């Protein structure tokens, strides 16, 4: 993140500043200050208070005597509490912008050391220097009072809101229950040596993580010494502990809970001087950035309601630092790319918008912590798992399918990528990923997707030390040869990768192959860097806010350390944004305080007033998007979050088309020559039907397709065709289409229709006075491809596609309509086997056989019967249809009733079927297995043999006697 | 739920007789495992099992042995009338003995202060306080308990009374019992200020009272007399044991969930390894077995849906494509878990429930319990469906209806080991099952015969059927993994080695995702190879768009890479299933890439299909440049066109004039303006002539006439050059 100064307020009277606070829910600041000193502006946090920081009301308050110390807010009610040195506690309730005052409060023995509000914003926690506590509701009832026998220093309010935490003169944590006051715990210190009692700084808790799998480290206990300690809960042993060498005053959180900021006073007696410096640190201690201010004492510090600027009070005034966030984001083939934070889920999630469409496409990354974009490809590298130091590089495309993968192992800081590679360093390692052949250029038949995906990618890891050449093979080995200067910026071009080291020193390396081709010197270290699009300049954001461009030549690579030439005409301050121009190596956007500088050939342009953090620069236009207010909503983008600038050039070519000749642009193309003006005048004559002096412009872009399309309006020979292909030719059909109607050509409107691929246009200029059930089966199919069943099903229906209806109805199992289409279906063959083969794996055998006889084959509608066993069902249907193989049908269902040993079912069966001889038979084969161990069973199996061949008689309208006498063997 | 066995050390028996390990004690640092073996008192390491310190010193067995709370020293006493605090290493300060022999040690969680019970009266023992204090008593005590705070010392009895005489107030809280009170447990987790004194009373009961003696939530009743208590998970869930000789978890209202760990006798003391996930239990043998209680996930997904089981007591249901999470108290133990469409079953203990939830015109998910069956069954497998709930055991298999009746039954001839439920219509729904010897088999309900779909020599230990149930993949015990066209002959299509799991896409036809030993991740599409991820976990689902993963309890998506696989389409000049792998998602630069190599190799049809994703007409307007030559070699022009388009167009004169086409190549040419590319490739003189006149025609109205002339000159028509110079104003060469 970035802070710069951007307005200084002095409030009258030069009173010393000692309180401020400032309200989320409408930007309501508060100020204290000595001799009864209470002070409230309103600042409109929106654009219009954004840029020009609004100061759009101011009221001064009365009521106190002594110099207002404490100073608190309530966001959901939006009410305000005060103190002062005396003792007398203030809440001031809004009205009509007028602050009331509700209550008066003083306990006139001791001093109010701090307030707490709860999270719901309905208790209030008041505490005094002889340990005296009070809490009380938003209304003002008094809950319960304690009388702690020690002495507090601070307080907050637990994340979950049951639970409060105290500090103590001495330097300890207590956490007591927000309803009983009974210490309930003592939060352990790692940070503290324990050597002597020293008093806290700060102590804050951020609740935005309360519903969450795995807590941030949203605790702070930071002492007077300076030690800033992070934790993730009440007693958490591995504690996030950062140190800093400066002394704490006041810590503040931003109102999202990603950055804490701390604040010093440092004296005069370094060389530095005086002035308040404030420090901010990530969920990880992690120190982000430093902002100074000349000043004496400081007063206090408050994030802005939408956490974009900082109010700070020092000595008799008040700063608004403005706050840039380090936003995660990327913009590639009309496409933007970000990273936001759900409250209740540990990953955070990555949003691709293809802003042509308003397409949303989400991802789920872990532990994303850098993204980056080129030609048509993304990178991200995120850390999965905190605990062990491995990254993972991913590469994605546009609507963010994976292609490839890496993980290393080694602790990284900084990364960037370019069309060929992916560079990461870490203090004093250089990991290069080459994923793609350099030699081939990316271009529209081979992208960098599939050179990505299908050729081998070589990854090399080097170290800054060591003098590299072609000779040296790539290598692996994580070399931890310690030098003293680490690396602190880096950047990629094209065909050069530059590292810049905290010394001072710059390397600039080449990538195919990989060798040290040059040094240079700075004047300090590098906090940023970026390469134009030739790698002709470079620019570097330094470590004292001085931004510089610096030429490099290809010829001045010499390896002994020299100066660097700086481009002229080019030096700034506090600039927090940068860009280059795709196609001019010379011209760059630059994004300064509260500005934008444009700039071509080392000289400015005037100042357009923006805040949208800059994306793209490409062919004399800036498109850039306002990430301050879409991070609020992020699920619902809004196209009205992307504005396009254009440069000087631009705006005096458009000014010179809006009134002027044809031959005024021409000169002006002539004079300045980029392909963007050739573009624009080439467009504009075809608008205005200058055909005569558009293929000039367009044979300075060099455009082959665009001469044959002028070709071919030119063989057109109407006034009014000639411009509805022109309107065609720049994506406007909304207006080609009533074009096309003037004349009603409906023959090509609807060819036309078709080609943009608007189905929905191609029915609704269908319907109105064949194609009509092709483009019915288009919507289908895309409905289908977009898994909504019900539509795509709706759609099928209403043009007819009876397999993809099949398809639609085994998805979502409506078997009573599958089974109807075979109604409608009579004239066309494969339809009827396709449901039934659907249907017999379903089980359904009865229609399915159905659609066999309607597919004329009962066969092997009787082998689907078999299959599902429905041998009841599949002997009628062979009767019915005359398979006198019913024999071994028959034969095969006997088998397998012997098998299941099911003699019953069998009998059963020949006796509905009327098989007598052999059906005694199979009977006997069981009954001599049953005679030759208990043969009383036998004897009846005998029996009922002779009573089947008896009624075998009546069944009629060697073996006749010889069943009888096999019965009367066992008489 | 799985119980794993760390160590175990057994005691040998002495004179015909084990000793028993009375009583046992955790360290706060939890390494030391400290135990009353009898009189001896040994001292574990909880990470090898390795006997690190025995300490004797009493004359006879002891029932208390305790750790304090900060660990720097303890205390041991019991049957010998003596206690004596021992240091770090176990060295004795003091020795001193008691007039009553002590059962119970009870040190103070907030204090270095230890409480002795004696026959007559309790009394406190102190480092700074060596006179014993001892308040009289109405009997001897038996066990002594302490709150969280430290303040409260809750004192046993004979007859379940714990009485109390508060420092502070004067009124005394004594709440009765009809057993003897052998263990009674303060929780250390203090919901809304309340304190849930936990009391197992020997008449197979189970009671909870505060401090003021009111009874908390239900008694509930055992099937064994209550011995020792020890909380689990920071008080969440509480150890029980008795005649079950089994150490047993119950919730915090009192319902049994599982026995943990098993023994052979009666279990004096069981007590949890703080902030491990390990405990150790004492029994009358001697043994001691360190139980690492390793976390058994049960999870059942349906197509988006996905369940788990939380706190051991809840089902947490989880939407993943919409994410919306819920919960369903049920406060019992639930081991099997099923679900099918909008339906859901539990099997409790003794209990089975049936949920249903609704897409209501509120848009929340809510969920009604509208089938119960109260009998206890033992089941391998369960699944619920539409139509009745099927539960199976070795080899039969009950389908029980709504409310315990039988409907059908098998017998197969080696026991089943996966149950799953494809689908079907209600009442004539698909059973997909597989059994030991290789089979697996499609069981309907409405027909008692089941379908031929597979047999194979290993057994089947998971398989799967395809959402158009086309074609099956199936796992054996060897991990070797085949897919089968199923039909009339099961065609292997492939197989592959080393498969931990797999999945078919539930929405196209043909895409499997694989999980490999090595933990990568596999995803085949069709014959071309598979795409890899190297990602923990295995495969539980695969819709459209998404491949679902779950590792150890975490359950995540993954992403289907559709461009992947449609470079490799693209590669083989496969480009009509390109197409529909393309449809399901892919970039710009991805249909970009599509079109072009579709016009490049001829295919026009695809090309046309693909463009229209695009939003790019510079690309476009070519189609419509093609039907007329192609209405009346001839083929080889449409080759040679598309690289001009691309951005270059040198490439596009090599291919022009690798097919013979110059004139072609000279119209390109003439058309880009710059004349000496096609001086380089004109070929004959006419054609230099009319090439060069036409760029003299370009320079007469290009504004610069003075070439102009020159230029004209040499077309060798006089007049027009004549005519063109007189306007470049050189008079000298006129």
């Amino acid at each position: 993140m970035f802070v710069y100064l951007s307005k200084r307020i002095a409030m009258p009277n030069g009173v010393k500043v000692t309180s401020i606070a400032w309200n989320d829910g409408q930007g309501w600041l508060a100020c204290g200050g000595e001799k009864g000193l209470l002070k409230v502006l309103k600042v409109d946090g929106g654009p219009q208070g954004q840029r020009s920081g609004g100061l759009s009301s101011s009221q001064t308050l009365e009521g106190h005597d002594t110099t207002v110390d404490l100073v608190t807010w309530n966001q959901q009610y939006c009410k305000l509490t005060s103190s002062d040195v005396s003792g007398r506690i203030i809440v001031w309730v809004l009205h009509k912008g007028m602050w009331f005052e509700e209550m008066v409060n003083n306990r006139n023995s001791s001093r109010v050391v701090d307030f707490a509000w709860n999270p719901s914003g309905t208790k209030i926690c008041i505490t005094y220097e002889d340990g005296a506590v009070i809490v009380g509701g938003v209304d003002g009832n008094r809950y319960w009072g304690r009388e702690l026998p020690y002495k507090l220093a601070k307080v907050c309010w637990g994340a979950d809101g049951n639970s409060i935490l105290f500090g103590t003169a001495t330097g300890e944590v207590y956490v007591h229950d927000a309803s009983s006051g009974e210490h309930l715990s003592q939060v352990e210190i790692k940070c503290n040596d324990g050597k002597a009692p020293s008093p806290l700084a700060g102590l804050s808790w951020h609740p935005a993580w309360v519903e969450r799998p795995e807590p941030l480290a949203t605790l702070a206990v930071c002492y007077q010494s300076g030690k800033l300690q992070l934790m993730t809960s009440i007693g958490d042993e591995t504690p996030c502990n950062v140190d800093r060498d400066l002394p704490a005053h006041f810590i503040s959180w931003n109102p999202s809970g990603t950055v804490l900021a701390v604040t010093a006073a440092t004296p005069a007696t370094e060389e530095n001087g005086p002035g308040i410096v404030t420090q901010f640190f990530s969920t990880e201690g992690v120190h982000l950035r430093t902002l100074r201010v000349s000043g004496k004492q400081c007063g206090g510090i408050t994030w802005e309601g939408g956490g974009l600027r900082v109010a700070i009070g020092v000595d008799s005034s008040v700063y608004f630092a403005n706050v840039r966030p380090n936003y995660k984001y990327c913009y590639f083939k009309k496409t933007a790319v970000f990273a936001f934070t759900v409250p209740d889920k540990v990953e955070e999630s990555v949003m691709f918008w293809n802003v042509n469409t308003n397409e949303r496409r989400t991802k789920s990354v872990r532990g994303l912590q850098y993204m980056n974009a080129c030609k048509d490809a993304c990178v991200l590298i995120s850390r999965p798992d905190t605990t062990q130091q491995q990254r993972m590089i991913q590469l994605v495309n546009a609507i963010g399918s994976p292609l490839e993968t890496r993980f290393i192992d080694m602790e990284l800081y900084t990364y960037d990528m370019n069309s060929s590679a992916v560079v990461c360093c870490g203090d004093e390692s250089i990991y290069i990923w080459q994923f793609r052949d350099p030699s081939t250029a990316v271009d529209a038949l081979d992208p960098i997707s599939m050179q990505a995906s299908r050729a081998e990618s070589q990854e090399r890891v080097i170290h800054v030390c060591d003098l590299v050449r072609g000779d040296t093979a790539p290598t692996m080995k994580v070399r931890s040869a310690l030098t003293n200067d680490l690396i602190s910026a880096m950047c990629v071009s094209e065909t050069h990768m530059f590292v810049s080291l905290e010394s001072g020193t710059l390397h600039v390396y080449q990538l195919s192959p990989l060798q040290l081709v040059s040094k240079y010197i700075l004047f300090a270290r590098a906090q940023s860097m970026s390469v134009n699009c030739n790698s002709t300049q470079l620019a570097v954001i330094h470590l004292g806010g001085i931004t510089n461009v610096y030429c490099i030549e290809r010829e001045k690579f010499s390896l002994v350390p020299c100066k660097a030439d700086t481009i002229d005409g080019v030096e700034l301050k506090d600039v927090w944004n940068l860009r280059w121009a795709v196609d001019d190596p010379h011209r760059f956007a630059v994004m300064e305080k509260t500005r934008m500088l444009v700039y071509n050939h080392g000289v400015a342009e005037e100042p357009v007033q923006s805040c949208a953090n800059l994306c793209k620069f490409k062919s004399l236009k800036i498109r850039t998007l306002q990430l301050d207010e879409l991070l609020l909503d992020p699920e619902r983008p809004r196209k009205d979050y992307i504005v396009d600038f254009e440069a000087q050039l631009l705006r005096d070519m458009r000014a010179v088309l809006r009134d002027g000749t044809a031959k005024e642009a021409y000169e002006f193309a002539e004079s300045h020559n980029t392909k963007k003006l050739w573009e624009l005048l080439a467009e504009h004559t075809l608008f205005q039907l200058d055909f005569t002096y558009a293929e000039v412009a367009f044979i300075h872009c060099k455009d082959y397709a665009a001469i044959q399309f002028v070709k071919r309006v030119r063989s057109l020979d109407d006034p009014k065709k000639q411009l509805a292909e022109v309107n065609a030719y720049y994506r406007r059909f909304d207006e080609a289409e009533r074009l096309y109607k003037d004349v009603d050509r409906k023959d090509l409107a609807l060819d036309l229709r078709y080609r943009l691929g608007d189905w929905f246009g191609v029915v609704r200029l269908v319907q109105e006075g064949a194609l009509l059930f092709q483009a019915w089966e288009n919507i289908g199919d895309h409905y289908a491809s977009r898994q909504k069943w019900s539509k795509a099903a709706q759609y099928y229906t209403q043009c007819r596609h009876y397999r993809k209806l099949a398809r639609i109805f085994y998805i979502i199992e409506d078997y009573e309509m599958l089974t109807q289409l075979i109604s409608m279906g009579e004239h066309d063959k494969e339809l009827m086997v396709t449901l039934g083969n659907m249907l017999l794996t379903v089980g359904l055998a009865e229609e399915a056989a159905k659609a066999f006889i309607a597919a004329n084959e009962p066969r092997m509608a009787v082998n689907g019967c078999v299959q599902v066993n429905m041998w009841n069902r599949a002997i009628a249907l062979a009767k019915e249809h005359r398979l006198e193989d019913v024999g071994q049908l028959l034969e095969k269902y006997a088998k397998y009733l012997i098998h299941r040993e099911r003699l019953t079912e069998a009998i059963e069966l020949y006796r509905k079927a009327g098989k007598h001889d052999e059906a005694a038979t199979l009977l006997a084969q069981l009954g001599k297995r049953a005679a030759l161990r208990d043969a009383l069973k036998a004897k009846k199996f005998y029996v009922l043999s002779a009573l089947e061949v008896q009624k075998y008689r009546t069944t009629a309208i060697r073996t006749l006697d010889a069943a009888w006498r096999g019965a009367e063997a066992y008489h | 739920m799985h119980t794993s066995v760390r160590w175990s050390e057994t005691a040998d028996a002495v004179k015909g007789i084990r000793p028993p390990v009375n009583s046992l004690c955790y360290s706060p640092s939890g390494d030391y495992v400290v135990a009353s073996c009898g009189v001896r008192v040994l001292v574990y390491a909880a990470s090898t099992g390795t006997l690190l310190h025995s300490l004797m010193g009493h004359q006879d067995t002891i029932y208390c042995v305790d750790y304090s709370s900060d660990g720097k020293n303890f205390a041991s006493g019991g049957a010998d009338r003596t206690v004596i605090v021992w240091s770090s290493q176990g060295e004795g300060i003091v020795k001193y003995q008691h007039t009553e022999a002590i059962q119970a040690l009870a040190h103070n969680p907030t204090s270095s202060q230890l409480a002795s019970v004696s026959s007559v009266d309790w009394g406190i023992w102190s480092p700074e306080q060596p006179k014993v204090s001892k308040y009289s008593l109405p009997s001897k005590g038996l066990c002594a308990a302490w709150t969280p705070n430290g303040k409260t010392l809750a004192i046993g009895m004979l007859d379940g009374t714990v009485m109390m005489l508060s420092k502070t107030s004067e009124e005394k809280v004594i709440i009765r019992r009809p057993a003897p009170v052998w263990a009674l447990a303060f929780t250390p987790l203090r919901e809304n200020g309340i304190d849930v004194l936990a009391i197992g009373s020997w008449d197979q009961r189970l009671s909870f009272y505060n401090l003021s003696g009111t009874a908390v939530g239900r008694e509930r009743e055992l099937d064994f007399d209550p011995c020792s208590v020890s909380y689990f998970n920071d008080g969440e869930y509480i150890l029980l044991s008795g005649s079950d000789h089994k150490v047993t978890l119950f919730t915090k209202d009192g319902n049994r969930l599982i026995e943990l760990a098993s023994a052979d006798d009666w279990i004096w003391s069981a007590r949890q390894r703080p902030r491990q996930k390990q405990f150790c239990y004492g029994t009358n043998d001697g043994t001691i077995s360190c139980i690492d209680i390793t976390i058994s996930t049960v999870h059942t997904i349906y197509d988006d849906q996905y369940v788990f089981r939380k706190d051991m007591t809840n089902l947490v249901v989880h939407q993943l494509l919409v994410d919306r999470k819920m919960v369903i108290p049920c406060n019992e133990y639930v081991q099997k878990i099923a679900t099918f469409l909008d339906k859901l079953a539990v099997q409790l203990q003794e209990r089975v429930i049936v949920f249903e939830f609704f897409y209501d015109d509120d848009r929340t998910m809510r969920y009604q319990d509208i089938a119960q069956i109260r009998r206890r069954l033992e089941c391998s497998l369960l699944c619920v469906t539409t139509g009745a709930i099927i539960v199976s055991n070795d080899k039969r298999i009950t389908m029980y209806d709504f409310q315990g009746n039988k409907r059908r039954e098998w017998s197969m001839e080696s026991p089943v080991q996966l149950m799953k439920v494809v689908g079907g219509m209600e009442g004539r729904e698909i059973l997909l099952v597989g059994l030991n010897g290789g089979q697996v088999m499609k069981v309907f309900v409405d027909n008692p015969f089941p379908t031929l779909l597979h047999k194979g020599t290993a057994p089947v230990k998971s398989a799967e059927l395809s959402s158009s149930r086309s074609r099956l993949a199936v796992i054996d015990s060897t991990n070797t993994l085949q897919v089968l066209e199923l039909g009339e002959k099961n065609e292997l299509l492939f197989s592959e080695d080393n498969v931990t799991a797999v999945a078919f896409n539930i929405d196209v036809d043909d895409n499997i995702a694989f999980t490999t030993g090595d933990n990568t991740l596999h995803i085949k599409t069709g014959s071309l190879p598979a795409y890899q991820q190297a990602v923990r976990g295995i495969v539980v689902g695969f819709k459209a768009n998404h491949v679902f993963n779950l590792h150890y309890s975490n359950m995540m998506v993954l992403d289907v890479p559709h461009a992947h696989a449609l470079y490799k389409y693209v590669e083989m000049r496969d480009f009509d299933r390109a197409y529909e792998v393309a449809c399901l998602g892919v970039a710009d630069a991805d249909w970009k890439m599509l079109g072009l190599h579709a016009m490049s190799q001829l295919r026009l049809d695809i090309a046309r299909k693909a463009f229209t994703h695009i939003q790019d007409t510079k690309l476009v307007e070519l189609l419509k440049s093609l039907e007329l030559r192609r209405r009346q070699a001839k083929d080889s022009v449409l080759y040679g066109s598309i690289l001009a388009f691309q951005g270059k167009y040198n490439d596009a004169a090599r291919q022009f004039m690798k097919t013979g086409c110059e004139l072609k190549a000279v119209e390109m040419y003439c058309d880009l303006k710059m004349w000496d590319n096609a001086k380089k490739i004109c070929t004959d003189e006419k054609v230099l002539k009319d090439l060069i006149r036409q760029q003299a025609r370009w320079a007469e109205e290009s504004q610069n006439f003075v070439e102009a002339a020159s230029l004209y000159e040499s077309c060798g028509d006089y007049a027009k050059a004549i005519g063109m110079m007189g306007q470049a104003g050189q008079v000298e060469k006129l």
